[PDB]
């Protein structure tokens, strides 16, 4: 999925926020890996994406 | 004379009281009441304490 930079922290176990609460929640016992990379060159429009 | 017996009773009684009183202890938690912590903190935050 795609989020903003400030929301990157929300994607983690034991997190709260708009994204965590309403969009995507991880379990407390989550096992895996989260990888976030900027996609400004891919996901930004001059007029607004 | 009956102290030996009375003694025992008190010990046992004493223990229970101590046990009960431990329920009134923070042990480092913000509060000594689970309901207060649940009502005042979200599960991600509450679970820590």
């Amino acid at each position: 999925f795609v989020i903003r930079g400030d929301e990157v922290r929300q994607i983690a176990p034991g997190q709260t926020g708009n994204i965590a609460d309403y969009n995507y929640k991880l379990p407390d016992d989550f096992t895996g890996c989260v990888i976030a990379w900027n996609s400004n060159n891919l996901d930004s429009k001059v007029g607004g994406n | 004379a009956l102290g030996k017996l009375q003694d025992v009773v008190n010990q046992n009684a004493q223990a229970l009281n101590t046990l009960v009183k431990q329920l009134s202890s923070n042990f480092g938690a913000i509060s000594s009441v689970l309901n207060d912590i649940l009502s005042r903190l979200d599960p991600p935050e509450a679970e820590v304490q």
